[PDB]
């Protein structure tokens, strides 16, 4: 199975800085269609995944702007120009070119206390 | 509105059987692709199981982990898929999620709240 890669486990911010995660697959995630299907998805405690982002930079319904992906091939990247609240949780980064679907381990984005 | 709404979790012994139930609406159910993804603190997210639509002939498809104890299945009639889980094993443990992609859009754009399945002999 191909094997996704998040980086940090843990990301501390406080409301309003800027935030970067990280993902990486064991194998090129471009399509043979030449789509590449690298999604992230945020879940906050208790509740379950939410599509954030698919095929890499496409807004799902819903999302706000402050949010943007980009990357391509093996490495991938998920910003957020100005962290809010609503936005705590832990984001998973997923890819659907290969089957089996697989995950990242998820990169916890918390208040720094 | 996209609803999805699992059920049927609860703690069994290892070695027992469970089946989970996902409601659906919102959505057109026949030529979707329906699809079982769990959680647990130990492996994370996983994908579990998928059944295809009729165009597929309702090709099933399991993750090397539960081939031959699970069982996927779904009723187009009543808009609803279902998770038999035999055999049941501690490392089956987690949240269950019920989701689903449609062929041009393989991505899992919506999950139910899950539900919780928890195999354990002693606590
Ligand atoms: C529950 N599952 C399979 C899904 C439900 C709704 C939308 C899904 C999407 S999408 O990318 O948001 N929709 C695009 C076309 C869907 C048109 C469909 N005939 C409908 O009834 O809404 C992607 C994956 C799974 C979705």
């Amino acid at each position: 199975d191909v094997v996704m890669t998040q980086t940090p486990l843990s990301l501390p911010v406080s409301l309003g800085n800027q935030a970067s995660i990280s993902c990486r697959s064991s194998q090129s995630l471009v399509h043979s269609n030449g789509n590449t299907y690298l999604h992230w998805y945020l879940q906050k405690p208790g509740q379950s995944p939410k599509l954030l982002i698919y095929k890499v930079s496409n807004r799902f319904s819903g999302v706000p702007d402050r949010f943007s992906g980009s990357g391509s091939g093996t490495d991938f990247t998920l910003k957020i120009s100005r962290v809010e609240a609503e936005d705590l949780g832990v984001y998973f980064c997923s890819q659907s070119t290969h089957v089996p679907f697989t995950f990242g381990s998820g990169t916890k984005l918390e208040i720094k206390r | 509105e996209v609803k999805l709404e699992e059920s049927g979790g609860g703690l069994v012994q290892p070695g027992g059987s469970m089946k989970l139930s996902c409601a659906t609406s919102g959505f057109t159910f026949s030529d979707a692709w329906m699809d079982w993804v769990r959680q647990s603190p130990e492996k994370g997210l996983e994908w579990v199981a998928e059944i295809r639509n009729k165009a597929n002939n309702h090709a099933t498809y399991y993750a090397e982990s539960v081939k031959g104890r699970f069982t996927i299945s779904r009723d187009d009639s009543k808009r609803r898929v279902y998770l038999q889980m035999n055999t049941l094993r501690a490392e089956d443990t987690g949240i269950y999620y019920c989701t689903g992609i449609y062929y041009h859009y393989p991505w899992f754009a919506y999950w139910g709240q899950g539900t919780l399945v928890t195999v354990s002999a002693e606590p």
